[PDB]
């Protein structure tokens, strides 16, 4: 119950028995952009805002590349995820160099999360606060998520941070994303989560938002700037 | 190492419509006399995918512990039938393995031939590490892997090591027919390892036939 | 600023409050052992019942998995008080050491060398402030090569002191006094000669020294003891159906 | 400590310790170089107890290979460490590359030596303010000048040490592009504006050209303190 | 600094040494980069305030490569140490792959020096800094698929800028390029629009003794420092005097 | 007791130990674990709260009964994150000891070198404890199984039935009723439903396996045909 | 991060740890040492707490070589590792060089231990203070190390608790010249009446040197010889 | 955890270092050591400090240190931190012989040694070493030199030096009695003068300071001396001064 003695360390435990060192950083992510990934019978589209700090600015990336068929979407601070992107890309490259089939998506996500577990026992090193939307087709499509503390949850749809409170309630009461065949109406439930989870007065979709979809013969596609605002980004 | 003291004999690994057959003599010849004859050489390393020795002996338990404690770590995380190795990602370990050590002076002399089913469209959620009918596998889901000691990795259809490359492969290359019913296949294992046995000095009798069909390992053991 | 919460700070009355601290740490527990040395046999004795640490529902644990007394070589026994975390370190560092002097130094290792050394490698984590104190006593016992027993006691500050009878637990202020005192009945008693009767002249006479420091009855399904009487020498433990033989040996 | 951040950032904005290093740097003892055309002449600045410490052990007005000079201020016992580990490089350019090495080197060494003492962990920044003046790889001659923060510059002449902004403002009136030999000492030896002690005791000159130092004797230096006092009435 | 360390994350979920290093980038010469379709041109301020500087070694306008030019910000002394790293890498670039490096694969690898608290690799391990590049870069250049321009940060956020500004009015020159920056310029259009911005935030005049800009041409793909008579001609139009 | 309880070298003055008494408070407040043994062999059981306010996780995803070997479970209480470094620990002391000894390693002797890597960050002081209690079972063929438990900083214990976790009290009231060392394994799937739901909703959250129901004596999954006869009333 | 020196200065120049490691050394058992002309004495009191330790097994007189004896006061722990160190250093003197090791060539390697963990970081001070007595080639001789590293080439002095007082006696009952058996004498007067204490008996551990004889450790019967006067 | 830190090596906000001045005070409330060259050698003085009348002080003691046959030094400040640098002095001075085969200039040792001084206030983070000696001696290329180093590190060359405790009123009477060359026997006296009006006493008690000199024969003897031989110089400064 204390906010100056046991604050300044990840050592230090809380008197009711939080961690008040790695929580901070949990909070981070609820500071960035919001990111929300849909999971369909054989397709995942994640969808990412990007953010422009100025209007001479260039939106930067949100959504990345990891191999032939894993992708992720940060959301956080972005100079600690660059080293989680530049350590799941050589961990899936090694397996296809050691070995000739695709790194296993379970298996991969296992050794990105004890990369968070090894950051959160020492005293020096500190907990990546970043939040990873892992999102892969292996022989089945899977969506994962991690935290600062080592922790996998195969979701179905979720949302980081910037308005999740206003995206999970449009994602808990749509069950139809399953038999969402068409890939068609998969993005524009998609799209539509990050059209209600948007501040006030702003732009919806102004090719500021990307969208990349990975599914059983798609590999890790990323939708150009004349696919999109045609129709997938016109219908509302 | 260095030397192959106690060498071994040579397997033989056809495949055929209900699954690899692998057999072996379990003659292990120390110097020039069969010292130990009844120690077996096809050693089981998954429930699906089987593997042969040849050369050394002594050598042979090292990259078996090596890939034994691989199936309990690959076990470790069953959480669906599809996440088991299939035996193209084993042969990929054993001929990484044999590459390591063949830029190193230790070469490890040995002829590991890996086979298995190489597909997982066959219910065995439920693996048992310690303890009806066949079915028809296309041809292409039947791994059978060769590794030699300096390294080199390739897959056939049938593939022999040893001496038998050249007694019992040329009499497989001409009568080896595509699909292949059970009763054929071991009529000519036997039939090849009959001319091991009259032109091979370290070779005997006590054929440990093996086959790995679409419902587990067997293990049977004729005397020609 | 003034830190006498650090281990290697000497307080300004010259003292090291961590390890005051940390003896009152074995205290807390209230584990009594006793363990007593008389004529070429030694027996050690643990309290058996449970740690006074937090909480540990009963009726539900099992009893003979439960206990104090670690073997560290065949010959050398010892038991272990205080927190159950640092019992089981100091257990393996001694059977780490006792493991290395075989192969070291060609016999066995002496029951006297073996607590010099686990009280050597106790007093790096005293001078040395990145680790954290040991809080776990004991009393190591066996037979050396004079063919004599020798019972040794450390605390978990630097104390080889070795004792030819003591009590560890949290009645160490008390319970010297009724150890002596029930020492003097063999002492000054007949000793007229010694016909290995170690069973009945020390076993006998040091179950009733745990009978006066606790106040229970003794239950033999709660008691364990050990000997290292000669011509075994091999730390036997006595089994459950000769304690409560050798618990109504009250009259 | 061991490994641990020592220079670290202020509240602010600004660095703490450097701040602090630089500070030191005021309470040492002053020093003063010109360059010319072909020519630099240094001046440094000292004091010590009278009938002791004769030859004064060569604190300032350090070589650092044959036309390499170095005068520092601040942290006195500091220069051991940072003039060795110069020196060290000086020679080791000389072996690496066949070829002496050139001002424009030296300095942009001790800036990087300073550089990353102020970044590394567990080690204090270098309290100490240089000016090395020597040639450039032709036959130039540039005067550099190495603040504790690790930022150099070259200079047409600069003043450092104990109050360096009423000597650099003297200097920055009547500085002439080519001066002459006999001129620009008398330039270099009117900055007694800061100490306030008119004997020759307690300056030091030098002039370097032709790739060999030269010093100045107390002959000629009492000479030249002689028409400092008639010039100011 | 009081017993906080470097590693603390904030109660707002931020790092305490990114902030309070952020600070510190707002304090030296002002610059401006701009990014145009045909080519990008630096611009900086040359403070030589103390007239006995040889006005040479001073450059606000340092060199990468020959495709990537960039400028400094807030302690310049940090900032010889991110491009000496910069002018090693990249250059190191050159030897493993025979073309040059991409602007968006540079500024990863000086974006990834200005984080080495929480790493785990090699090829920084021999020297951990342990605090934070107080420095804000302007890295530009015409790698290829056309000219860009990038500016970093300490917290390593690096957007990509289509024209920005660094130093100490940063804030007072983003106001101008934000209106009067086109989206369709030439080099001319551009050299003017990278003066007059230098005009309104500047305590002195535009003069050759003042400004030290630097293009880079996407035809040769060489950067080019402007000197005394290219820069004589530029500062002579004054296509908006406005006091 | 005022700034005793920063670190976790530091020992308090009335011989207690902090920073570890914090840890059992943050198991207390995480999901808890059962495990119970029978008379045919040990079942498992992982009752989730926690994913009550997700509702977007899949129906066997956050599984927390892990495995060694053929016939070792060990489950958590706590934090996830801590408890998988000591998993892969426990995974890798038995390779090593099937390198060293090519035979299965004992749970007598797991439950030690497990123990003390766990208690081995106690004994730091530039490190944090680790903050999970963890449940290690296991069947022999001739004799009974045993389920021990290691709590932090140390102290394993032989056990016949134990729950750690948020209502580690409640539960432990409801198995010392019937005698479930001499019941049944399968009857025992439904004797736990009648716990859950009485001390929490009508959802299947809570996975659990068996190590051993005479169906070769190793571990099974969660054998979704038997979970479906719950009896929801009695 | 792990490594930095406790034991730092203060504003009035002094190592207040070394002064803190003072106040235990001088509330420990006393330890008296009295070199003479054919022969060094050094004797220290064993307070007994009770009747269960056996007295040949606490030891504060122990052997560092066959001529060089130790005596310690203070902290326990801390001097059986440094007679590790002691006999550690004893053996690779007498490896290299055949003859043995010289009381001078000991004790100033055993005061650069003792020293070193003054300022190594992470470390305290060693709580006690030795007294080094040995048959030399150059003579007899007498050290006493200070836990704050320095030693002192003493004659007859004590280290233990109430060390001003009982040194006393020695400043007025010792001559340049005193034989080997007239130091026991005045070595028990300096134990029994100069402290309340007990009727000194079996409590005291005095160990000599015999004019060039091996270190010889009396025991608890050739005492009451001396005892008994 | 970094709570524990005294932050050795950190600068203060005045510009000086915390660590550095409070050995440097240290140091002068410690004994007092003479230092004096003259045209026949160069002479050290000492100052033992009184513990009780126990210590032997006839055949050794714990002041004045040599390094060579051609270096001695007297240790002035905390007596604990000096064994470690003497012990590295020697090693450094036998360093330079199996390394050049010719025997160190005693300019060369003190940089030798002053930058271990330096290098603990400079990295590391442990306290700087409190000790200061007056380390002097005779090389081939400048004849017979003295040097006073410091806890920072900054030496320096001297011809009479008097660090320790009262250094004031010491190094006034070497200011004005210390002629530009002195012989032997009248620099001995000069030592003895400056050190009896130092600790405010008359003349020495004669079981109190020691001296040592050099005085290179062409082979550098370096004779120390011995309670008796004290006695003779205590006559002569009673005699006239």
């Amino acid at each position: 119950m204390y906010r100056n003695l046991y604050d300044t360390d990840n050592i230090i435990y809380s008197p009711e028995g939080r961690l008040y060192q790695v929580e901070y950083a949990s909070e981070a992510i609820k500071q960035g952009t919001c990111a929300v990934a849909i999971k369909s019978k054989d397709y995942v589209v994640v969808s990412g805002l990007k953010k422009c700090i100025s209007k001479l600015s260039f939106p930067q990336e949100k959504i990345f590349k990891i191999d032939d068929y894993i992708g992720i979407s940060m959301s956080g601070i972005t100079s600690d995820a660059k080293v989680l992107t530049k350590f799941m890309q050589n961990e899936c490259l090694s397996h296809k160099f050691l070995y000739n089939e695709n790194i296993n998506i379970e298996s991969l996500v296992r050794s990105v999360a004890d990369k968070y577990q090894k950051n959160t026992q020492k005293s020096s090193k500190r907990a990546f606060g970043v939040g990873l939307m892992i999102a892969a087709y292996h022989n089945e499509p899977c969506i994962f998520e991690t935290r600062p503390n080592g922790s996998y949850f195969e979701y179905d749809a979720l949302s980081f941070g910037a308005r999740s409170h206003a995206s999970k309630t449009y994602l808990e009461k749509n069950l139809h994303l399953f038999e969402e065949c068409s890939l068609e109406e998969l993005i524009l439930h998609c799209l539509k989560a990050l059209k209600c989870s948007l501040s006030s007065e702003s732009e919806l979709t102004i090719s500021n938002t990307a969208l990349a979809v990975v599914g059983k013969n798609h590999p890790w596609q990323e939708i150009s700037s004349l696919q999109l605002e045609e129709y997938l980004s016109k219908v509302k | 190492t260095l030397g192959p003291v106690v060498t071994g004999t040579s397997v033989i690994a056809i495949k055929y419509k209900h699954g690899i057959m692998i057999a072996a003599d379990r003659k292990a010849s120390y110097g020039s006399y069969a010292k130990f004859q009844n120690v077996e050489r096809i050693f089981k390393i998954n429930n699906k995918t089987v593997m042969g020795f040849s050369g050394e002996l002594a050598d042979a338990q090292y990259l078996h512990e090596l890939l034994t404690r691989k199936n309990i770590n690959n076990l470790s995380e069953k959480k669906r039938k599809e996440d088991m190795y299939t035996p193209q990602h084993y042969h990929s370990y054993v001929s990484r393995v044999f590459y390591v050590r063949k830029n190193r002076i230790d070469p490890l002399f040995n002829n590991i031939i890996i086979a298995g089913i190489n597909s997982q469209k066959y219910d065995n959620n439920d693996d048992n590490v310690l303890l009806e009918e066949y079915k028809e596998i296309h041809k292409d889901d039947l791994y059978i892997g060769f590794v030699d000691m300096h390294g080199t990795n390739f897959c056939d259809d049938y593939i022999t090591t040893g001496y038998a490359r050249y007694f019992a492969l040329t009499l497989l290359r001409d009568h080896y027919k595509d699909n292949m019913t059970e009763e054929e296949a071991r009529i000519l294992i036997n039939e090849c390892l009959r001319i091991l046995y009259f032109r091979d000095a370290t070779s005997s009798n006590f054929i440990q036939i093996v086959k790995v069909t679409s419902k587990g390992v067997e293990y049977e053991e004729p005397y020609i | 600023s003034m830190y006498d919460r650090h281990l290697t700070i000497f307080s300004p009355d010259g003292n090291l409050y961590q390890i005051e601290y940390a003896i009152k740490a074995v205290k807390n527990t209230n584990i009594t052992s006793v363990g007593v040395k008389g004529e070429n046999c030694a027996v050690i004795i643990s309290q058996k019942k449970m740690a006074t640490q937090y909480i540990s529902q009963d009726k539900l644990l099992d009893y003979n998995n439960i206990t104090n007394i670690y073997n560290i070589t065949d010959e050398i026994g010892c038991s272990m008080v205080g927190m159950p975390g640092d019992c089981l370190s100091m257990v393996y560092k001694a059977r780490s050491e006792a493991s290395e002097f075989l192969y070291s130094n060609g016999y066995n290792v002496n029951a006297e060398t073996l607590c010099r050394n686990i009280c050597d490698k106790i007093q790096v984590y005293t001078q040395h402030a990145y680790m954290r104190l040991h809080a776990c006593s004991g009393m190591i016992i066996g037979i050396d090569e004079n063919n004599k027993p020798e019972l040794f006691k450390f605390d978990p500050s630097g104390f080889c002191a070795g004792y030819r009878a003591c009590v560890i637990g949290n009645k160490e202020q008390e319970s010297i006094s009724v150890l002596e005192r029930l020492l003097e009945k063999r002492k000054k008693k007949i000793q007229q000669e010694t016909i290995d009767e170690d069973i009945r002249n020390t076993t006998i006479l040091a179950i009733e020294a745990l009978q006066t420091i606790l106040a229970f009855d003794l239950k033999a399904s709660e008691i364990e003891v050990a000997i290292v009487s000669t011509k075994n020498r091999n730390f036997t433990q006595i089994s459950e159906k000769e304690i409560d033989n050798y618990l109504t040996y009250i009259a | 400590s061991y490994d641990r951040a020592i220079t670290v950032f202020s509240p602010d904005g600004h660095l703490l310790q450097v701040e602090h290093a630089l500070e030191a740097v005021k309470k040492g003892g002053c020093a003063v170089a010109i360059k010319s055309s072909n020519f630099a002449v240094l001046a440094v600045e000292k004091k010590n107890i009278p009938k002791l410490q004769n030859p004064k052990t060569t604190e300032k007005l350090i070589k650092l290979d044959e036309h390499n000079c170095l005068a520092f201020a601040g942290l006195n016992a500091d220069a051991r460490v940072l003039v060795n580990k110069t020196r060290l490089e000086c020679q080791r350019y000389y072996l690496n590359m066949d070829e002496p090495a050139p001002v424009d080197y030296i300095a942009k060494y001790v800036a990087k030596v300073q550089q990353k003492f102020t970044h590394r962990g567990g080690v204090r920044p270098f309290g100490i303010a240089t000016l090395i003046a020597g040639f450039k790889n032709n036959k130039e001659i540039c005067i550099y000048q190495t603040e504790p923060s690790g930022i150099y510059a070259a200079w047409k002449a600069q003043a450092i040490g104990k109050n360096a902004k009423i000597v650099q403002e003297f200097l920055e009136k009547n500085y002439q592009e080519n001066m002459e030999q006999k001129d620009c000492i008398f330039l270099a030896l009117k900055a007694i504006f800061e100490v306030v002690e008119l004997s020759s005791k307690n300056v030091e000159v030098a002039l370097l050209t032709e790739k060999d130092l030269t010093f100045i004797e107390e002959q000629e230096i009492n000479s030249m303190v002689e028409l400092i006092d008639q010039e100011r009435t | 600094e009081y017993d906080r360390g470097v590693n603390t994350f904030s109660p707002e979920g931020r790092l305490f040494q990114v902030e309070y290093a952020l600070g510190a980038i707002k304090l030296g010469s002002t610059a401006v980069g701009i990014c145009v379709n045909d080519g990008v041109i630096l611009a900086s301020e040359r403070r030589i305030s103390s007239t006995l500087i040889e006005k040479d070694s001073v450059e606000k306008l340092l060199s990468i490569d020959d495709h990537i030019g960039c400028a400094m910000s807030g302690l310049m002394a940090d900032a010889r140490t991110l491009i000496d790293y910069a002018r090693v890498e990249c250059n190191h670039y050159k030897f493993i792959y025979n073309e040059n490096i991409n602007i968006k694969s540079c500024v990863e690898l000086i974006s990834e020096l200005a984080l080495d608290f929480s790493n785990l690799s090699d090829s920084k391990r021999k020297k951990i800094m342990s605090r934070p590049f107080g420095v804000a870069l302007l890295i530009g250049g015409v790698d290829k698929n056309g000219p860009c321009l990038w500016y970093t940060e300490p917290s390593g956020t690096n957007t990509r800028f289509s024209a920005a500004s660094i130093g100490s009015a940063q804030e007072g020159a983003e106001l101008l390029l934000q209106e009067n920056y086109k989206k369709d310029m030439t080099f001319e259009q551009a050299e003017i629009l990278a003066l007059t911005v230098l005009r309104q935030v500047m305590e002195d005049k535009l003069s050759t003794s003042n400004v030290e800009i630097c293009a880079i041409k996407k035809s040769d793909q060489t950067f080019y420092k402007y000197n005394t008579d290219d820069i004589s001609r530029i500062i002579d139009v004054l296509p908006s005097p406005v006091y | 007791s005022a700034g005793y309880d920063l670190s976790v070298s530091t020992f308090s003055p009335d011989g207690r130990l902090y920073q570890v008494e914090y840890i059992y408070k943050s198991i207390n407040n995480n999901n808890t674990a059962l495990c119970l043994e029978c008379k045919d062999g040990i079942i498992c059981c992982c009752i989730n709260s926690n994913m009550d306010k997700n509702k977007m996780i899949k129906k066997n995803s956050y599984n927390r009964i892990y495995h060694v070997n053929n016939n070792i479970i060990i489950t958590y209480s706590g934090f996830d994150g801590d408890a998988r470094n000591i998993i892969d620990r426990a995974r890798s002391e038995a390779n090593t000891y099937y390198y060293n000894f090519h035979t299965n390693i004992p749970l007598h002797i797991l439950v030690n070198r497990i123990s003390l890597y766990i208690h081995a960050y106690t004994l730091y002081w530039h490190m944090r404890p680790f903050a999970a209690s963890i449940i290690i079972s296991s069947f022999n063929e001739k004799d009974k199984g045993d389920i021990y438990c290691i709590e932090p900083n140390g102290a394993c214990y032989k056990y016949s039935g134990i729950v750690i976790g948020k209502n580690k009290e409640m539960f432990k009231t409801e198995i010392e009723k019937k005698d479930y060392k001499d019941i049944n394994v399968r009857d025992a799937i439904e004797d736990i439903y009648k716990f859950i739901l009485t001390s929490n909703n009508l959802q299947n959250l809570v996975n659990f396996s068996w190590i051993c129901k005479e169906s070769s004596y190793e571990f099974q999954n969660i054998h979704e045909e038997i979970l479906t006869p719950a009896l929801n009333k009695a | 991060e792990y490594s930095f020196s406790l034991t730092t200065f203060s504003p009035t120049g002094k190592l207040v740890q070394i002064e803190y490691a003072l106040n235990r050394v001088s509330s420990s058992s006393p330890a008296l040492g009295i070199r003479a002309k054919n022969g060094v004495i050094i004797a220290t009191e064993k307070k007994s707490p009770n009747e269960l330790i056996e007295e040949n097994s606490i030891f504060k007189i122990q052997q560092i070589s066959e001529h060089i004896g130790i005596v310690y006061a203070g902290m326990p722990g801390d001097f059986r590792v440094l007679l590790k160190r002691a006999r550690k250093e004893a053996i690779r003197y007498s490896l290299q060089y055949g003859s043995e090791i010289l009381v001078k060539e000991l004790v100033k390697i055993i005061a650069s231990i003792v020293q070193e963990f003054t300022q190594t970081g992470g470390v305290r001070p060693f709580g006690l203070s030795l007294l080094i007595c040995g048959v030399d080639v150059y003579g007899y001789h007498l050290y006493q190390i200070d836990p704050s590293g320095c030693y002192f080439n003493w004659m007859a002095t004590c280290v233990g608790k109430d060390y001003q007082n009982n040194m006393s006696f020695l400043e007025k009952r010792y001559n340049k010249d005193i034989e080997i058996e007239d130091a026991i004498h005045t070595a028990i007067l300096t134990l029994k009446e100069s402290y309340e204490g007990v009727l000194n008996e079996k409590n005291i551990e005095i160990g000599v040197a015999y004019d060039n004889k091996p270190f010889k450790i009396l025991t608890q019967n050739e005492i009451k010889d001396y005892l008994i006067e | 955890a970094r709570r524990y830190d005294s932050r050795t090596t950190t600068f203060s906000p005045e510009g000086r270092l915390y660590q550095v001045e409070y050995a440097l005070e240290a140091i002068n409330n410690a004994s007092i050591t003479i230092g004096l060259i003259t045209k026949d050698g160069v002479i050290l003085g000492a100052d033992k400090v009184f513990i009780s009348k126990l210590i032997d002080k006839a055949n050794n003691y714990e002041k004045i240190y040599k390094i060579d046959k051609h270096i001695f030094c007297g240790v002035a400040g905390l007596n604990a931190d000096a064994n470690i640098l003497i012990n590295q002095s020697r090693l450094y001075a036998q360093r330079y012989l199996y390394n050049y085969n010719e025997v160190q200039p005693v300019s060369q040792l003190v940089v030798q040694i002053c930058d271990i001084k330096q290098s603990y206030t400079q990295y590391g983070g442990l306290r700087p070493y409190g000790v200061s000696f007056l380390i002097g001696g005779y090389d081939t290329k400048d004849g017979y030199q003295l040097y006073h180093t410091d806890p920072s590190g900054n030496y320096s060359g001297w011809f009479a030096t008097a660090i320790g405790t009262n250094n004031l009123t010491a190094s006034s009477v070497l200011k004005q009695e210390w002629k530009n060359d002195m012989t032997l026997e009248e620099g001995l006296l000069l030592a003895l003068k400056t050190l009896a009006k130092s600790t405010d006493t008359e003349i020495p008690k004669s079981e109190k300071i020691e001296l040592a000199y050099l005085t290179n024969k062409d082979g550098e003897v370096y004779q120390k001396y011995l309670t008796e031989k004290e006695i003779e110089e205590l006559i002569k400064l009673y005699t006239q001064k």
